[PDB]
């Protein structure tokens, strides 16, 4: 009796196992931008500077 | 009287053929086995 116990769990626990695939997708998006402007002065006579 | 073997596990008696009449009636009576129960299960969890 224990036998044909055993073998009926043993049955149910042999199935087929399934398999996935996975896919990860990553998506990186930079952008930049910068303006960088202006005027300085200078004089190194009698030194002065802006 | 009664005896057995579980050698064979055969009923063996000593007495009547009365005793063998009613006693070939209890030979059959309990010679039934039961059915399995599914004293066991094998439960496939879903998620957890």
């Amino acid at each position: 009796d224990i036998m044909n116990a055993m073998l009926e769990v043993i049955g149910q626990l042999d199935i087929r196992r399934a398999q996935v695939l996975i896919e990860a997708l990553i998506v990186e998006m930079a952008e930049g931008d910068g303006i960088n402007l202006g005027v300085q002065w200078g004089s190194l006579e009698s030194g002065s500077v802006i | 009287k009664f005896v057995a073997d579980e050698r064979t596990n055969s009923i063996l008696i000593s007495g009547d053929p009365k005793v063998r009449e009613r006693l070939k009636r209890l030979i059959k009576q309990l010679d039934v086995e039961m059915a399995a129960k599914g004293n066991n299960r094998v439960v496939y969890l879903k998620y957890a």
